[PDB]
């Protein structure tokens, strides 16, 4: 039960970041540019089952597009990803919604604005309306504070299982092991935990 | 493995191995699909690669090998094309055609391959613009022919229109230059005639599902440009809105169509033209009720079933509804028998507003509130939609949003986390239709909300859901009803919420209420100032909530006591009839027992509120007495740890300590705020042991980053004792940018404040500088400037280079600095630029380096400020005049701003900036071409004129760096730009027409001709 | 959901973190409720920790005896320690931890019962 999941958007906008958090729970501060595309599996547990996307996260560069339209084929759902920190990136929307639907005709597409933590928000939430027309389901979000950070995944789900009703489950929980540690490197992981021990945690000013 | 074999071209391309490579990317995972990426990557990227396009089409067997061998032609089509031989394009065009016409007439193929065709024919569009109709002009006619000769060429010559009207109307703007846009645009309406023909045949043919609904694609992009008279003088609205809502293949599409038709303003004195708006929406209403749903089927359960296409039908008539409505109700509002249809379609939209879709609302309210403004204004309508309003009155108030003030939530009843700003605006939008409902009914609306309240007395109705949707509508209609029926509804509200609080006593029960009531009397501040004795007991009712073990409920207090105060803040500064003592004193003087339990940023903003009142009292003497009594525990600890830190300056070593002292600061931080001006007597019993203070922690800190490295940053010790730091910038910033006496500024404060930061800040490592540094400084720059010559000079020395130095080695480290240090460079431009022209030739080098660095950055913050700089030193230096100075700027500076400006306006990184990039162009421009440059730009013949010397550097400088480009194009856009440089619009069309075509081959020089 | 057979002996909110030695960083591993959870069969104490909405385990392991919670040089508010069987990403593997927690408070309270839960499993 998997379904190819393609993400496009401007570049900056946040969609590897995004998908990361999603995969791994971290916060990847730096801006590294995809080049052209990087495919991760993200499986979701849910009360109708398992559901696995391969998350296609295609790059927005224009110089590292790659394929660029060539990563569509065959995709099932979307997310267009823009920054509402840069007008120009949702200006944009409609260009990357074009080149898609030319590619998939019929597939569940999430709008997402990525960055509502950002104070000096720039796409004002009344000018967001490109969506209504083409029928995509819209969302602020924050890969960042994970403001509304499951709803794409939440729909999208719904869309593809064909139930309104799905909702995320707690996986279960297996018993853990027992496992002493090794003597063997026991004085070894004195080094490996003075270095973690050392260097300070990121964001020290967060609520948490 | 041997995947890479593809990227050699010296031998033949082995196709099956492409295939693998494919098939590897597309239907393959892990490292396999990651290697076969790179490798299709670098194939596509070939220059070459065009030519092997041919081949895959002929012998692959792998539909998506073929699609990447198009996408390979498309890059050299949009790019390339003019530089191809000849022989090369007719090549390319015949056998893009003949495999279009070979998998349409494979009728297997043309059901299984749709991507495929699609992609092709997007290509063949891409051949169109380039080559069509100058060196094609039979492409429509052949095309109408042949969709004769089979159904399966019918319905993708539609596919293909469909694509070519996108590309011309809908997506040229940014694509195309003017003159070729206009060209595509006039040769598509010559030939449109002849394209609806084939289209309303079809139409009326009507051969099967597939071309029809092909057809209607095609025809929905048609409306967003073609002539009004295409759709009224022909029998195409009774078709689209009678036969093609029957079925549901091709309803979507159909309703799409009628909303832009809807859309259009129709010309408004033809009594034909409206019988016909009215006659399609007549049709189209009677088709939904008859053949999917009547008026009052349950919309809300169908769209939560989600059936097929249920969704997203109930979108598209919601957009059609709101659409024709809005354009053309009035057609439909005097005429007796268009009554009922008026009212149906607003029945349609009542129901559509109940369903459970967030976005979906926000169109539907969208609409109401179109409406409802209309009937608020316009003569004898609202009566006519009476009935729908009641209806609405209850839509909204059945689910309104949690307003922000509102900080219980249930997950349990808990405390907020985030700020929810898509139920900010939300919230706004149902408060602004339900005010205009109360306007148009204040009875019905009344008696709505108290009905439903006595329902809740009654637990007839209880639940967390009713009681907040109900007391958030009641709080948010505030000042729709006079003072008298608002005095009498209030009263009722109240005294019904405080017997539902003794009734559902659990703890859970007694916040949700709590928060209800707080949220109605923090709405209805002006029968608050009407019963005092009814404000006090709120007050002191809040105070009691500030000890509450509830968190949630506790932190709502306060901010419903500022709320409060901010708008009844008079009537605690006087004295009440009946009272001892203004209640300001009262306040006062219990503040530590008040307070005694919350944390301290509610502290601070309850003396904020306190300073809020206190600035109330315009008798100088009195208020500066209710300051001092304000700080009296603040400064009390001041002055016990300033004693006790002047003696032994190592107690600050203490964790506990260093808290103390922030908090301290926060507080005056806080009272500054709401009090200003007023502040001042205050600030001037801390300011000269606050400086020492700042001294004091400053080598504080330094010691510890010597003994520990750069590490102690992060530390809890050392990030406290840069807080006090912070705080003190902070409270001097707050201060000086509301202060009204600016001679005590700059003879009492600046100068000590310099000597405390400026070198702490020049001599600490990088790590250890706070950018609130910088931003103190800008107020003091924004402030007082014109008045400190020597004191701007001052900052730049302290905090110009080494900050410059900070943030000149990439975009992303110290980001904070980055940002204040450009605001500082911005306001001492526009303020002391004589501080600039002091600075040394070298110093003054590094300013121009700073401005251009600011260009190319990607941040907002950082990019503007670095245009604007760049704008107003370019005014600063002409005002100069004819001067040594501006004219040896002009020598030294004036091409590099200009091809500064050039680099980022053509990089395609920093589109952002585009408007302010041409402006700033275009200044320098008019600089040369109004001769305000007195000397001679160059080191070329004597004589010369600046103007022709400008033309010859610019002409060099755009062949070298667009090579690919001919002179004549160059040559044109210089001379097409030159002439436009007083008329921004003009020439920032000539800047983009510039940038479309050095992304391509071949542009034509006189594109530049088009204004 | 496998965790019926199970008391929860402590409950706090937390953000947990994982060293990644090769990038000499700390990164983010997951925010929600840090439980610890007393097996009624075995008596064998073990944190389990799952993300707020997806839900999904960020940490489950055993809270040995062996272990030693330590402070983090930015922080008086977080605890680190070495894991050596974790399995909330399936295999049991080896992890150098750090939790933060909303307050100094928390994360001195977190040690306690920490410590406590080592005593249980101490048997
Ligand atoms: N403040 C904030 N920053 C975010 C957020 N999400 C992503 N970012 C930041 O945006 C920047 C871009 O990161 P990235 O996820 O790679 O964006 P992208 O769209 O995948 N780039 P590309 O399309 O070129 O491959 C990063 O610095 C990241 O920290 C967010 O939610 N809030
Ligand atoms: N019987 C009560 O006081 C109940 C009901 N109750 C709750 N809040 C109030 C309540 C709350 C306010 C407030 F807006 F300022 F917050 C004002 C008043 C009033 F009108 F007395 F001026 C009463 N009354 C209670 C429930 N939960 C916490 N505290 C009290
Ligand atoms: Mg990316």
């Amino acid at each position: 039960v998997q379904f190819k999941l393609v993400l496009v958007g401007d570049g900056g906008t946040g969609k590897t970041t995004f998908v990361k958090r999603h995969l791994t729970g971290e916060f990847e501060k730096k801006y590294v540019a995809t080049l052209g595309v990087e495919v991760h599996p993200l499986v979701f547990h849910t009360n109708r089952g398992p559901i696995k996307f391969n998350v296609w996260d295609t790059a927005g560069q224009e110089k590292f597009g790659g394929l660029r339209d060539g990563y569509y084929i065959q995709a099932q759902c979307a997310i267009i990803m823009f920054d509402v920190t840069s007008r120009v990136t949702y200006k944009n929307v409609p260009n990357w919604h074009r080149d898609l639907v030319r590619v998939c005709e019929n597939i569940p597409i999430v709008l997402c604005g990525n960055k509502v933590d950002i104070k000096d928000r720039k796409v004002k939430a009344k000018s967001i309306v490109f969506h209504r027309k083409k029928n995509l389901q819209y969302y602020d979000i924050s890969a960042k504070s994970n403001y509304n950070f499951e709803k794409p995944f939440l729909w999208l789900a719904r869309k593809l299982i064909g139930d309104p009703n799905l909702e995320f489950v707690a996986m279960p929980a297996l018993a853990p092991p027992e496992v002493v540690m090794d003597p063997a490197l026991a004085a070894q992981y004195e080094h490996d935990l003075e270095v973690a021990q050392t260097t300070a945690l990121p964001d020290e000013d967060d609520d948490l | 493995g041997s995947m890479e074999g593809i990227l050699d071209f010296s031998n033949d391309l082995d196709i099956a191995l492409l295939d693998q490579v494919v098939s590897t990317f597309y239907q393959g995972s892990g490292v396999q699909q990651k290697q076969a990426q790179e490798i299709l990557t670098k194939f596509q990227d070939n220059p070459d690669a065009w030519q092997k396009a041919d081949q895959i089409l002929q012998f692959s067997t792998n539909p998506q090998s073929k699609f990447i061998a198009l996408s390979i032609l498309d890059k050299l089509i949009t790019r390339k094309w003019k530089l191809l031989p000849n022989d090369h394009r007719i090549g390319i065009r015949n056998f893009v055609v003949g495999m279009i016409i070979s998998m349409c007439q494979d009728d297997e193929v043309f059901k299984t391959q749709k991507n495929l065709i699609n992609k092709s024919d997007l290509t063949l569009v891409q051949i169109l613009k380039q080559e069509w109709p100058q060196n094609w002009p039979e492409f429509i006619p052949e095309l109408i022919g042949s969709s004769s000769s089979s159904v399966n060429v019918c319905e993708n010559n539609m596919i293909v229109l469909k694509l070519l009207s996108e590309e011309v109307f809908d997506f040229s703007a940014e694509q195309m230059t003017q003159a070729k846009a206009l060209h595509l645009k006039n040769s598509m309406s010559k030939e449109f005639e002849q394209i609806f023909k084939l289209c309303f045949q079809v139409l009326e043919q009507g051969s099967s599902s597939s071309l029809i609904v092909a057809t209607l694609e095609s025809l929905l992009r048609y409306l967003h440009w073609i002539p009004y008279r295409y759709i009224y003088e022909t029998n195409i609205l009774e078709l689209l809105s009678t036969k093609f809502m029957t079925s549901p293949d091709t309803r979507a599409i159909t309703l799409k169509c009628l909303t832009e038709v809807s859309n259009l303003k129709i010309p408004q004195d033809n009594d034909l033209i409206k019988r016909q708006t009215v006659l399609f929406f007549q049709n189209t209403l009677q088709q939904i009720a008859t053949s999917v749903m009547p008026v009052t089927a349950d919309l809300k359960a169908t769209y939560a079933n989600a059936n097929g296409n249920d969704q997203s039908f109930l979108q598209d008539l919601a957009m059609f509804l709101t659409t024709y409505l809005a354009r053309n109700r009035a057609l439909l509002e005097s005429d007796e028998s268009l009554r009922e249809l008026l009212l149906n379609a607003h029945q349609y939209l009542i129901q559509l507003s109940k369903i459970e879709e967030r976005e979906l609302f926000k169109t539907t309210l969208d609409y109401w509130h179109n409406l409802v403004a209309d009937l608020f204004y316009e003569p004898l309508k609202k009566h006519i939609y009476e009935e729908i309003c009641s209806q609405l009155r209850l839509v909204i108030i059945e689910n309104m949003v949690r307003p922000e003030e509102v900080l219980v939530v249930e997950n349990e009843i808990v405390r907020e986390f985030v700020k929810e700003s898509d139920t900010i605006q939300l919230y706004k939008s149902e408060r602004e239709v339900l005010v205009y409902l109360t306007h148009l009914n204040v009875i019905d609306t009344e008696e709505i909300m108290i009905s439903k309240l006595a329902r809740q007395i009654d637990g007839s109705e209880w639940s967390w859901h009713n009681i907040n949707t109900l007391s958030w509508a009641i709080g948010s209609i505030s000042g729709t009803m006079s003072e008298d029926t608002e005095k009498r509804f209030v009263v009722t509200v109240i005294k019904d919420l405080l017997g539902l609080c003794e009734q559902k006593r659990g703890k859970d029960n007694k916040a949700v209420v709590a928060s209800d009531i707080m949220y109605v009397v923090g709405q209805y501040p002006r029968f608050l100032k009407a019963h005092w004795n009814f404000l006090r007991t709120v007050i002191l009712k809040l105070f009691k909530f500030m000890h509450e073990t509830h968190e949630g409920v506790q932190d709502m207090a306060c901010d419903t006591f500022i709320k409060i105060v901010q708008k009844c803040k008079y009537h605690f500064v006087i004295q009440q009839p009946r009272e001892s003592e203004p209640f300001i004193q009262t306040i006062i003087r219990d503040i530590q027992k008040t307070t005694a339990d919350l944390q301290p940023q509610q502290v601070h903003t309850f003396y904020k509120a306190c300073g809020i009142i206190i600035s109330e009292e315009r008798s100088v003497a009195e208020r500066n007495r209710l300051l001092s009594d304000l700080m009296q525990l603040p400064n009390m600890a001041w002055d016990t740890i300033v004693e006790q830190s002047t003696a032994n300056p190592t107690l600050l070593l203490d964790s506990e300590t260093v808290k103390i002292i922030a908090n301290i600061i926060k507080t005056n931080v806080a009272v500054c705020t709401s009090m200003g001006a007023d502040f001042y007597p205050q600030l001037g019993h801390i300011y000269y042991n606050m400086l020492q203070l700042y001294r004091a922690v400053s080598s504080m800190i330094s010691a510890q980053v010597a003994a520990e490295g750069l590490i102690a940053t992060k530390t809890p010790k050392v990030r406290g004792l840069r807080t006090i730091k912070k705080e003190i910038l902070k409270l001097v910033e707050t201060y000086i940018s509301k202060a009204r006496n600016l001679d005590d500024v700059v003879k009492v404060l600046v100068e000590p404040l310099l000597n405390a930061v400026l070198e702490d800040y020049m001599n600490n490592v990088p790590d250890a500088r706070d950018a609130e540094v910088l931003n103190c400084m800008t107020t003091v720059v924004e402030k007082v400037g014109h008045m400190i010559p020597q004191g701007v000079i001052l900052i730049l020395q302290s905090v110009f280079e080494c900050t410059l130095d900070m943030i000149n080695k990439d975009f992303t480290e110290y980001p904070e600095h980055r940002v204040e240090f450009y605001k500082l460079l911005k306001v001492i431009n526009e303020k002391s630029f004589a501080a600039f022209l002091e600075l040394p030739p070298a110093a003054f080098k590094l300013f121009v380096d700073a401005i251009c660095w600011a260009f190319k950055h990607n941040n907002r913050d950082v990019e503007v400020n670095g245009l604007q700089i760049a704008l107003d030193l370019v005014k600063n230096i002409e005002r100069m005049g004819n001067v040594p100075f501006a004219n040896e700027f002009h020598k030294n500076y004036f091409f590099i701003f200009v091809s500064e400006t050039f680099f980022v306006l053509t990089d395609s990184d920093h589109k952002s900036g585009f408007s302010k990039q041409a402006l700033l162009l275009m200044k320098l421009i008019s600089l040369v071409y109004d001769n305000k440059i007195s000397v001679p730009l160059y080191q070329v013949p004597q004589g010369t004129s600046n103007q022709v010397y400008l033309s010859q550097y610019l002409a060099n400088m755009l062949s070298n760096a667009f090579p690919h480009l001919t002179s004549e194009q160059i040559a044109s856009f210089l001379s097409a730009l030159t002439k436009q440089c007083k008329d921004l619009v003009v020439f920032k069309g000539t800047l983009r027409d510039f940038l479309v075509q050095i992304k391509e081959v071949g542009g034509d020089p006189t594109d530049y001709l088009f204004a | 959901t496998m965790e019926e057979d199970e008391e929860v002996l402590y409950k706090v909110r937390a953000k947990l973190f994982r060293f990644d030695a090769d990038a000499k960083e700390w990164k983010e591993r997951g925010t929600g409720d840090c439980k610890f959870l007393k097996n009624k069969k075995t008596n064998k104490v073990r944190i389990l920790m799952r993300r707020d909405k997806t839900l999904k385990i960020c940490a489950n392991h055993i809270i040995a005896p062996e272990y030693t919670l330590k402070p983090n040089v930015g922080s008086d508010r977080s605890w680190v320690y070495a894991c050596t069987a974790d399995i909330a990403e399936g295999e049991a593997e080896a992890f150098t931890f750090a939790i933060r927690f909303g307050s100094k408070e928390n994360a001195d309270k977190f040690k306690e019962e920490f410590e406590k839960a080592q005593e249980i499993n101490k048997k």
